[PDB]
């Protein structure tokens, strides 16, 4: 409900002086965050996907760090196979559903 | 005279160029999860003649399906450069066809133009699975206004 | 994109249930694509008076 | 200040009041914070600028269609804390968010005031005053803030020569630097001279000296003439503003030698009202009787 | 449509076009501004 | 209204034309330089000023939520007609 | 909680191991297989018949941009530059003027399609509704400048995707 | 996109050397030049199989920031598409994985 | 302040010493990443150029750095020899397609607004 | 309730947290320098450098922590600082379910000692660190360059690399090859102007001098 | 108290040959700091 | 209706599981150290899962 | 200069070089490498061209977003010519072929297509036209393509005064059809040199060079209304120059001695194939026909391009032909021909 945070809706900004200004603040300079890092993890489909997002306190985020389920994947994958056949390797990175996208980052 | 002849003869090979392109996949991003989709029972790209499946020796069309970086570069270039002619190249996708939205990268080219000649430009972030279809459709349209023959035996 | 019952049986047989039940496909049942329009709700600091931002 | 708004009666409107074609005038965005009256009775000067009726219809103004036309009205733009009053010349070219800003100098005046341009896209959109505090303190004139427009028009970018007619064609800077080095090497001593313009800089100016004097030219000379009787140039006593802009806050009686500087250094004129102001200056001038 | 007449006003396009990209119909992008800093004429009368 | 270049070209609404020499021409040979006719310089004038009998009239340009923020413009000049600043529908007192 | 998805070890009597033998050397979950695919084959066939038919949208789709007008003809669009300073790939570029009416349209409004990623962030920016995401996705060109558009071809599409666009935003500006 | 130098006493596999950088965009250099409102579809392209996860994840961090909870309704509605995101994601990982081992139909 | 921790190397000397056996790796090397990345570079127009990029960073007088640059060499040595980099990546060293640069004043001047 | 927007407050975590963060300061005063637990309840401890090896094994290894999974690792730039970079450390414990970072800080030369062994999921990580912002890794396995791209430049990361790099590359014909060029953009990137000049929360305010 | 091999190192960081900037870059260009002056409309 | 489908044609089957089965195990406690998470984790036995936990 | 014409940027591809080519047929051999030099410093091409686009594709990568805006023309049209050279500054010819087409004489692609060409361009009003030409085009020569070369130079220059024509001599490069030409003829049984071939001096120059000068001369001030002639660093005989390239190619070489006649009878075996001949008559009446020596034509590096020796980059060139035995060699195993210096 807080209109400082997410837009209002489109009936009180073509209405409601708050609204209008709230909204070109928001889509022009975005809600500055207040200063402070979190590192924010949750259970995504491929793994425990986490953000090291660090703000300084102004519109603009800091510096933003992706953790991807692939990547210490990837990086354990040499001891995954250690004497299992290339056709073992290409069914090991099947269930290490590593897509490409995410621990490439 | 020989433009009958040679007409219908190269409308023929066209033809048959055009019932029968064979992607070389090549996805790089999310655009190749919608190729994926695409080549998925509702489309079906399986109908059209297409493929999908195709070895880098014989194909005749490459998407390229995605963000394209500087590390990937010199592995497309000498993936299209052994590619036998005829060979039309499709880039999917705003990042493909040019920047995208990692445009300002430092390690992302700008284009798969700058680095390979693109024959369709399939706009899209994804472009959806019918959008890329369309932008088959559209070279098979430009493989059927194909005038080689004619070309030889007007030079 | 149903089927003749003597198929509709060896597709069922072949596949060890009764999949007439729910297939793959979707008739008529889907939702209608001309619903009316709905009025959305609204948030709980919508009244004009105790809502001051400081609190 | 709150997330959302109750008032939930009709607003008012107030019709506009044009006061020039230097500050762009919505009276309904006004909020009646008085700086633009403040601004015009002790900065400027001119006590035109006003209010007018009562109540919520009070509307801030000039009751008569006046023409506010001082050499610091376009300040009023920057005191303004909302869009009622803005830039003419500039108006909706540019999202301010955009254009990145440049700190430079003022050369249409000596005073020199610090400002800062504003510029989107590699394109001068506008020139807004620096604080300083011993130039300009943060206002500037409508000469200074108005005359980005001129480096839009009339300009000189590539190299002419006169052409078998007489006329100034386009040409490559070769042959331009190839005729000048030609009868600049033909001439020497003092048949070669240079007048410095008004808005020159001084690395030019050192760089066309020592150019001119490898030459034995000793004739550098320029628009604005002093009297070179007696010390002339050779002492910095001579030919300077010695007691700084800031030294008239602390004057007690001023002598102005025939000059208007409300339009020779509108900067160091409001430097000496607000000196007359608080200090109460007592001014007195010998020439023209300009007001 | 014939159920559901759309809304008819002046600027809609009375045909529907197809894509016209290849064909000599394409569009071609360009500049859609006036010109920025803009050149001194050269005198017309003789240097002296 | 759109209008022809000395060159041949079609004008825009903003006014752009390449000139006669102006080597960026070749681009339209072979194609066409995309303009669109409806021009909303006139396209708006036409319009009818609306004689709407009050001091301070509000603007929504029509359509309700689907118009523009809605404004109050002011009836006051006699000798203009007031116009919001959004959709530019020209207001004036009906002859007071 | 959780369930073990593999503990259910086998038993080990005559008939167990009799089922165990038969399966391995008389190929039974092979033939289970193979009779699946078989029930497969005999379906119907999930294809959907472009370009004669299209598949399922809605009111949402996000897709060509394009440039709306309002009733009178006259444009949307006061150049607020709100869409310019919102898309995350900065593919949108804005010049302003006041016009010889007055209104503060742009000289320069061109959508980079090659940058575009086709968020809907513009219109939901858009404080007039002026820029908006049409439904088609059918512009796919064979040149990189084709797709570059420019502030005449925003115009165009909002001219000839207008209809369309009217209603679905009739259809769908009550959720927005 | 990969690159795996493998080192082989023919088949074993004696030491692997996977290559990722081969699809390398500077999406962590990208976000801190553009806000949070615009960096949010980064994460929407960064894991595209997960879309919804990863903005689950990357709005849930922003609003802790914020001190902020989300009304209820956008909680349920954030857990019912990131469990469609889940079925999705699945649906990748054992589909392909059986299309690298040679099942076509699933 | 002035005092510092070291990476390998404690003083010029062993650092001199690390780029050494540098130069000599690069040596024995150009020769064989000729004749297997199929160079068009000559095995002396290879030699020079290793030589011209050792010169390059010749101002570089802090111990530390000379860790730096000797060990980032190292991975450059690395990715030669294994065959990760590719020929491209090598030629990416001499400029080709770059055109050249001119160095005077006058020139500088007659091309355009630069220092 | 009377706060529905407002994020709920637990005090709880944050008590017991602070109770451990005193636990590890008093285990550990050699490498530990400032421990502060964030009002959202996330502890962080700022360590010396040399305490890399030591404190994260007293996470990994001590029975009353219990920490075996690396969440991730990172370096911050900011080039105010004396020693620019500073290294985040984030793990998680499964016996006593919680998250707790240590960070500490090291300039450009000044290496710091790799994990690794502690942790053998740092390994990749700590690769990223050295190929984005340029902290070399005493004694690591392998530290070639992880991410970026072949014979590559810098270390992107770093607040004072440009946005676009310095250079790209394409086809050139004349050499028949993928070719490097100094940048040349065809459109620049817009550098806008955010962070409005009027203070947004007075409880951050620095103190002034 | 941390003894890690401390050499005194009197001149001054030289880290331009790390950074990767080319040479004209780190040489031509001219960077000057300052406290930006507040907009004079705000 | 189709998740039990995809499971008959693959679960049971002799050269999917042949293929799949005890092909590279990771040991639950080098699993934890390895960073690794997610099913990976789950497929090894630690009861883990962020949405309970 | 106009204002949309004043050089702008660094040389790369998006930098405005004030340039805006023409370059005639530009889908071949050099027309391709111009382009380049043409695309990389940045200028609005508009290259035209008669065959399908397709062969035209591999010019797309060599230019940025916005310039080689491609034309179709047609030889026999004047108003073909107008349209691709209505707004341009300079005009580059380089339409040539090298065997007869059974529609295209040999004489109406190289004097009246350039005399067309110089005609439209100068009433135009192209500042500077480049035609290109081979050296060794004599009014006289028994070989049919430098007697029409002579007549269309002769031609070009009336109608055209300030153009600059260009003759380079035999020009090799990746698709050179003089050095492969030397190297396939292996595949004709052994190599038939004309009696042996002992008595033919040829000067060579790389196609970058040649490429290079032509954007020189675009550049250069002066080079309006003068003749430069291309000519390499060193000269071969012709038999020594055929064995370097075969030893490089690492293919036996079996020289076969040859009367004129005899490989005039060869060479009208060959003109009879329907598509692009291996040889013709006029090539063989062109390769006995050593390049002469023009000291007073202006060369090549006075325009400030430097030579490159045959020696250096016939790896390349000669690389493919080379077989996986020697297909791992490098250049230093071939030492230099013998070059019959002055
Ligand atoms: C063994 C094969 C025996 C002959 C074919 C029998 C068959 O499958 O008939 C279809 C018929 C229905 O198949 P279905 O897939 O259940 O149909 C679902 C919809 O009703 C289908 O609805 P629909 O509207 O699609 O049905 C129309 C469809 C249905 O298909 C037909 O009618 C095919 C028969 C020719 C007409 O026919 C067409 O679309 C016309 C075009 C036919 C294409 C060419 C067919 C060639 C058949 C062989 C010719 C001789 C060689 O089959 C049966 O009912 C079972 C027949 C078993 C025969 C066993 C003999 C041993
Ligand atoms: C049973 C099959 C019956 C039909 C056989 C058709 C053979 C087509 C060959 C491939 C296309 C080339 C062709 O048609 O002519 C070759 C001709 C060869 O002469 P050309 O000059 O047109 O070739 C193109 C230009 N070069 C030589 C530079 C490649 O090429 C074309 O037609 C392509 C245009
Ligand atoms: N070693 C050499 O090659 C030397 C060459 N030259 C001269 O260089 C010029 C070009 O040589 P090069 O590029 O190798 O030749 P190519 O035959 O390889 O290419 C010729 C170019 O001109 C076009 N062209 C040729 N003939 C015609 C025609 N009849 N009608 C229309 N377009 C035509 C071609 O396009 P398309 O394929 O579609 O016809 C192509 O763009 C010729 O004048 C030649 O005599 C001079 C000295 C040495
Ligand atoms: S264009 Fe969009 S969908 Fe395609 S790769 Fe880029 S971000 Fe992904
Ligand atoms: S400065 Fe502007 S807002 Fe303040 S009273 Fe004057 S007109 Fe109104
Ligand atoms: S931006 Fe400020 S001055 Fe302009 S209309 Fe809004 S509140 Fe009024
Ligand atoms: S969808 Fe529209 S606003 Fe968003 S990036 Fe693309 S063009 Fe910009
Ligand atoms: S947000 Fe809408 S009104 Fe504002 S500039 Fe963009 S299109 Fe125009
Ligand atoms: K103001
Ligand atoms: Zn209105």
């Amino acid at each position: 409900d807080d209109a400082k945070v997410s837009p209002p809706k489109r009936a009180e900004m073509k209405t409601s002086m708050e609204s209008l200004i709230h909204h070109f603040k928001l889509y022009t300079e975005g809600y500055q965050v207040p200063p402070g890092a979190t590192y924010t993890a949750i259970e995504a489909p491929k793994g425990e996907f986490g953000v090291y997002l660090v703000s300084d306190g102004s519109s603009r985020p800091y510096r933003c760090k992706i953790k991807a389920p692939g990547f210490a994947h990837l990086a354990g994958l040499d001891k995954m196979s250690k004497g299992h056949m290339l056709a073992d390797v290409v069914a090991i990175i099947g269930t290490q559903d590593i897509v490409f996208g995410e621990v490439d980052r | 005279r020989g433009e009958y002849v040679v007409a219908k003869l190269d409308d023929l090979v066209n033809w048959a160029r055009r019932s029968s392109l064979w992607p070389m996949t090549f996805g790089l991003a999310c655009c190749a999860v919608e190729m994926m989709h695409m080549a998925a029972p509702r489309y079906d790209m399986d109908r059209f003649g297409v493929v999908f499946r195709a070895s880098p020796r014989q194909s005749d069309v490459m998407i390229v399906a995605g963000t394209l970086t500087n590390k990937m570069a010199p592995a497309l270039r000498k993936v299209y450069d052994q590619m036998p002619e005829p060979r039309y190249v499709v880039s999917m996708g705003s990042c493909a066809n040019g920047g995208g939205y990692y445009h300002y990268s430092y390690s992302v080219v700008r284009g798969c133009d700058r680095i390979v000649p693109v024959d369709i430009y399939v706009p899209g972030c994804p472009p959806t699975a019918e959008a890329l279809l369309y932008g088959i459709l559209q070279l098979q349209r430009k493989i059927k206004r194909e005038k080689r023959l004619r070309i030889w035996y007007r030079r | 994109a149903s089927a003749t019952r003597v198929i509709q049986l060896l597709r069922n047989w072949a596949s060890g249930r009764d999949l007439q039940a729910k297939l793959q496909l979707r008739y008529q049942e889907i939702s209608k694509r001309t619903q009316p329009p709905p009025k959305l709700p609204v948030g709980p600091s919508h009244k004009l008076s105790n809502n001051y931002y400081c609190t | 200040g709150s997330d959302r708004s109750r008032f939930l009666e009709g607003k008012r409107a107030v019709e506009d009041k044009n006061i020039g074609p230097l500050v762009k005038t919505i009276m309904t965005r006004c909020i009646q914070c008085t700086r633009c009256i403040r601004f015009a009775s002790e900065i400027a000067g001119v006590d035109d600028l006003g209010t007018t009726g009562r109540g919520n219809d009070m509307q801030v103004g000039t009751y008569i269609e006046k023409m506010f036309m001082s050499e610091l009205s376009g300040n009023i733009i920057d005191i303004c804390p909302v869009g009622a009053l803005t830039s003419k010349p500039y108006a909706f070219t540019a999202r301010p968010w955009e254009t990145r800003k440049t700190e430079s100098i003022d050369v249409m005046d000596a005073v020199g005031s610090n400002i800062v341009v504003s510029t989107r896209t590699g394109e001068v959109m506008r020139i807004l005053p620096r604080m300083h505090e011993d130039i300009n303190e943060e206002w500037i004139s409508d000469k200074t803030r108005f005359a980005y427009d001129g480096l839009k028009r009339q300009r000189l970018t590539q190299p002419m020569i006169r052409n078998e007619k007489g006329l100034l064609t386009y040409t490559t800077w070769e042959d331009a630097l190839s005729r000048v080095a030609g009868m600049l090497q033909s001439f020497q001593g003092n048949d070669v001279a240079a007048i410095a313009g008004g808005l020159v800089d001084a690395e030019a100016l050192v760089a066309l000296k020592d150019l001119l004097n490898r030459v034995d030219s000793d004739s550098l000379c320029t628009e604005e003439v002093f009297p070179t009787a007696g010390a002339g140039t050779d002492l910095r006593s001579n030919y300077l503003l010695n007691t700084t802009i800031a030294g008239v806050e602390e004057a007690d009686v001023i002598l102005l030698v025939g000059t208007n500087p409300r339009f020779e250094a509108p900067l160091f004129n409001a430097r000496i009202r607000k000196s007359w102001l608080h200090n109460d200056l007592k001014v007195a001038l010998i020439g023209s009787p300009v007001d | 449509p014939t159920t559901k007449p759309p809304t008819a006003r002046k600027y809609i396009w009375t045909n529907h076009k197809f894509n016209v990209s290849g064909t000599p119909q394409q569009y071609v992008p360009y500049s859609t501004t006036r010109k920025k800093i803009q050149e001194w004429v050269p005198p017309s009368t003789p240097y002296k | 209204g759109v209008r022809t270049s000395p060159t041949g070209e079609k004008v825009t609404h903003t006014g752009q034309a390449y000139d006669d020499g102006d080597y960026r021409r070749v681009r339209f040979s072979d194609r066409q330089k995309e303009v669109n006719e409806n021009f909303a310089i006139d396209l708006i004038a036409e319009q009818p000023v609306s004689e709407v009998g009050s001091r301070v009239i509000s603007c929504d340009g029509g359509g309700g939520a689907l118009g523009h923020p809605r404004v109050y413009i002011n009836l006051d000049k006699e000798t203009k007609t007031g116009t919001c600043g959004y959709c530019g529908l020209q207001f004036r007192q009906p002859h007071h | 909680t959780y369930k073990f998805v593999n503990m259910r070890e086998p038993s080990m009597d005559m008939k167990s191991v009799t089922d165990r033998a038969a399966q391995t050397l008389l190929w039974t979950e092979l033939v289970r297989g193979l009779g699946m695919t078989l029930s497969y084959l005999f379906r119907e066939p999930a294809t959907i018949n472009y370009p004669f038919e299209k598949g399922p949208l809605s009111p949402r789709f996000r897709g060509e941009h394009a440039l709306r007008r309002y009733p009178s003809g006259e444009e949307r669009c006061i150049a607020c530059k709100l869409c310019e300073a919102v898309c995350p790939a900065q593919a949108i570029t804005i010049e302003a003027e006041p016009r010889a009416d007055g209104s503060r349209r742009t000289t320069r409004y061109d959508i980079d399609m090659t940058k575009c990623i086709y968020c809907g962030f513009c219109q939901e920016a858009c404080p007039v509704d002026a820029i908006v995401e049409g439904p088609n996705f059918e512009f796919s060109t064979e040149t990189h400048e084709e797709l570059l558009y420019n502030k005449e071809k925003l115009l165009n599409n909002g001219d000839k995707w207008e209809a369309e666009i009217a209603a679905n935003i009739q259809a769908d500006y009550l959720y927005r | 996109v990969l690159r795996l130098v493998m080192e082989l006493s023919g088949e074993m596999v004696r030491k692997c050397d996977p290559h990722i950088g081969l699809l390398h965009r500077g999406t962590e250099k990208l976000i801190e030049y553009k806000t949070y409102l615009q960096a949010l579809p980064y994460f929407d392209r960064l894991d595209y199989v997960s879309m919804m996860c990863n903005e689950q994840a990357y709005s849930l961090a922003v609003e802790k920031l914020l001190n902020i909870q989300p009304p209820p309704r956008a909680q349920w509605i954030r857990v019912l598409f990131g469990e469609i995101t889940r079925l999705l994601n699945h649906i990748m990982a054992v589909t392909t994985h059986a299309l690298d081992i040679g099942a076509m139909t699933p | 302040g002035t005092s510092v921790k070291p990476i390998f190397s404690r003083d010029m000397n062993e650092a001199k010493r690390r780029v050494r056996e540098l130069y000599r790796a690069w040596y024995r090397e150009v020769p064989n990443t000729v004749h297997l990345f199929q160079l068009d570079i000559s095995v002396k127009q290879g030699r020079d150029k290793v030589r011209e990029m050792f010169m390059k960073n010749a101002h570089v007088t802090d111990p530390r750095v000379v860790d730096l640059l000797v060990i980032k060499g190292k991975m450059e040595l690395e990715e030669t020899i294994n065959v990760w980099k590719q020929r491209t990546h090598i030629m990416r060293f001499f400029h080709e397609t770059e055109a050249p640069r001119p160095t005077d004043f006058l020139s500088k001047f007659y091309v355009g607004h630069d220092p | 309730d009377t706060r529905p927007t407002i994020r709920p407050r637990n005090d709880v975590v944050h008590k017991q947290l602070s109770a451990f963060g005193q636990y590890v300061a008093e285990i550990l005063p050699k490498y530990v320098q400032q421990v502060q637990v964030s009002c959202f309840n996330e502890l962080e401890i700022f360590i010396h450098p040399d305490g890399v090896i030591p404190v994260l094994t007293f996470l990994r290894d001590h029975t009353n922590a219990q920490f075996k999974s690396l969440a991730d690792l990172t370096a911050v730039d900011v080039p105010t600082r004396q020693n620019r970079f500073e290294i985040v450390y984030n793990l998680l414990s499964l016996r006593f379910n919680s998250q707790i970072r240590v960070k500490t800080y090291t300039d450009e030369l000044t290496p710091i000692e790799s994990s690794v062994t502690v942790y053998k999921a740092a390994n990749w990580y700590e690769r990223e660190i050295w190929d984005m912002f340029g902290v070399f890794f005493a004694n690591h396995p392998d530290l070639r360059r992880i991410l970026t791209g072949y014979g590559f430049e810098g270390h992107p990361f770093r607040k004072d690399f440009p946005l676009s790099g310095y250079v790209e590359l394409r086809y050139d014909d004349e050499v028949k090859r993928v070719v490097a060029e100094p940048v040349e953009l065809a459109q620049e990137f817009r550098k806008f102007d955010l962070n409005s000049p009027w203070e947004a929360f007075p409880a951050y305010r620095q103190p002034p001098e | 108290t941390q003894d890690t091999q401390l050499i005194a190192v009197d001149e001054k960081l030289d880290i331009t040959t790390l950074t990767g900037v080319p040479e004209e870059h780190i040489k031509t260009r001219k960077v000057r700091i300052f406290v930006p002056a507040r907009n004079n409309m705000q | 209706f189709r998740i039990d489908e995809l499971e008959e044609m693959l679960t049971n089957n002799r050269i999917w599981r042949n293929r799949t089965v005890d092909i590279g195990v990771v040991t639950a406690e080098d699993a934890l150290n390895y960073g690794f998470s997610g099913v990976m984790l789950r497929g090894s036995g630690i009861q883990w899962d962020l949405r309970k936990t | 200069l106009h204002h949309a014409l004043i050089p702008h940027g660094k040389g790369g591809r998006s930098s405005v070089s004030g340039i805006v080519a023409t370059v005639f047929g530009a889908t071949g051999f050099l027309g391709r490498y111009v382009v380049n030099h043409l695309g990389r410093m940045g200028s609005q091409v508009i290259v035209p061209y008669r065959c399908e686009p397709y062969d035209t594709m591999h010019l797309r990568p060599m230019g940025d977003l916005g310039q080689i805006i491609f034309m179709e023309w047609n030889g026999k049209d004047k108003d073909s010519i107008r349209k691709v050279v209505e707004h341009s500054n300079v005009v580059i010819n380089l339409v040539g072929r090298e065997w007869e087409t059974k529609n295209f004489d040999f004489e109406d692609v190289f004097v009246k297509i350039p005399h067309a060409i110089a005609q439209v361009s100068k009433e135009a009003g192209v500042e500077k036209l480049i035609h290109i030409s081979h050296l060794n085009a004599d009014i006289k020569s028994p070989s049919r393509y430098l007697r029409s070369k002579a007549v269309g130079e002769k031609e070009v220059r009336a109608a055209f005064p300030e153009a600059t024509i260009i003759k380079p001599s035999d020009i090799f490069g990746r698709e050179d059809r003089f050095l492969n030409y030397f190297a396939s003829m292996r595949w004709f049984g052994g190599v038939p040199l004309i009696s042996l071939g002992k008595e033919t001096v040829k000067q060579p120059v790389y196609i970058v060079d040649v490429s290079k000068g032509i954007i020189n001369a675009i550049k250069d001030p002066d080079a309006k209304g003068k003749t430069f002639a291309f000519v390499g660093p060193n000269r071969y005989l012709l038999f020594d120059l055929v064995q370097y390239i075969f030893a490089v190619a690492y293919r036996p070489f079996l020289p076969y001695p040859l009367p004129h006649f005899a490989y005039r009878w060869v060479g009208r075996l060959f003109e009879v194939s329907p598509f692009e001949p291996w040889t013709t008559r006029d090539k063989v009446e062109r390769v006995h026909m050593s390049d002469m020596t023009l000291p007073h034509l202006p060369g090549l590096e006075d325009l400030g391009i430097q030579a490159t020796p045959l020696e250096l980059k016939a790896i390349e060139v000669l690389r493919r032909h080379r077989t996986y035995r020697w297909l791992t060699s490098e250049m230093e195993d071939v030492k230099p021909a013998k070059t019959v210096n002055i």
